[PDB]
């Protein structure tokens, strides 16, 4: 009645970018499974992603300190960006300090075991003083989808801590998705197709890790439609 | 007036439904929804619009 699509060959023509392939498809079936796969993939990601960032020099997002070239908003802007997994821990707090002239990237962050920047020349901000110097504390945490700090901030009641910076926390590890259904032939019925998922992620997900689960969320809400409460 | 406090309050105010937008030749409007990345037409190569 059906063939089984199994996960074959994971190619990684960049570190962010994936090709992943399921040869064993049946006709009708690759759009339908590409569809899902990326709803899921752009809408339910687990991600590791910065929420709060403590700057010791300043009291707010909108002041700047000696010996930066780029607005404390800019270095918030730059965090938001920042690649980042966490193994262990739900909620991480990395120390980034430095002093002197040159370019603080991500890769100057304090590395802890469980946590690895995937994107180490990430450039976080730039030093140009000798005796300037940048200790921040900054809090990255696990979540899906789009969190602004918008809505926890009404969750939390005006922080208690004025040192603290709230960020809009994009935890969504996938940047771009794309499906192509293409004829593949095989000896064993005639009529299959493969689904080819080309994706751009942040190297925080791996590709076989992501479409596990997004295979793991499609057949949890399925689950309902299997087992029907009358 | 013995004293005068001026309080300056910075709203990083972001873009949302009911806000007017516009183009430079003279398209206007009002952003009605904003959906979800997926729901967004896409693409062969997939960069939704």
């Amino acid at each position: 009645e059906f063939l089984k699509p199994r996960l074959v060959d994971i190619e990684q023509v960049s570190s962010t970018h994936a090709k992943v392939t399921l040869e064993p498809l049946e006709r009708g079936f690759g759009h339908t499974l590409g569809n899902a796969l990326r709803r899921i993939l752009l809408s339910s990601m687990p991600g590791c992603a910065v929420t709060e960032v403590e700057i010791d020099g300043v009291l707010h997002e909108y002041s700047t300190k000696e010996g930066v070239q780029e607005d404390i908003l800019e270095i918030l802007l730059n965090l938001k960006g920042l690649a980042v997994r966490v193994q262990g821990k739900d909620e991480v707090i990395l120390t980034l300090n430095k002093s002197g002239i040159g370019p603080v990237t991500a890769a100057d962050i304090t590395h802890d075991g469980d946590v690895e920047i995937v994107k180490p020349q990430h450039v976080i901000c730039h030093l140009t003083d000798e005796n300037a110097s940048i200790s921040m504390r900054i809090k990255v945490q696990r979540g899906r989808g789009y969190v602004p700090a918008s809505t926890r901030i009404h969750s939390e009641e005006d922080e208690r801590p004025i040192g603290r910076l709230l960020v809009d926390a994009c935890y969504s590890p996938v940047e771009r998705i794309a499906y192509n259904v293409e004829a593949a032939r095989v000896e064993q019925r005639t009529d299959l197709d493969k689904l080819v998922i080309e994706m751009e992620t942040n190297g925080t997900i791996d590709p076989e890790e992501a479409i596990r689960r997004a295979a793991t969320i499609l057949a949890e809400q399925l689950e309902a439609f299997v087992d029907l409460r009358d | 007036v013995l004293k005068i406090v001026k309080v300056y309050l910075a709203v990083k105010r972001r873009i949302q439904p009911g806000d007017k937008m516009a183009g430079r030749h003279g398209n206007k409007g009002v952003i009605s929804k904003i959906n979800p990345i997926e729901d967004m037409p896409y693409d062969e190569n997939g960069t939704p619009v």
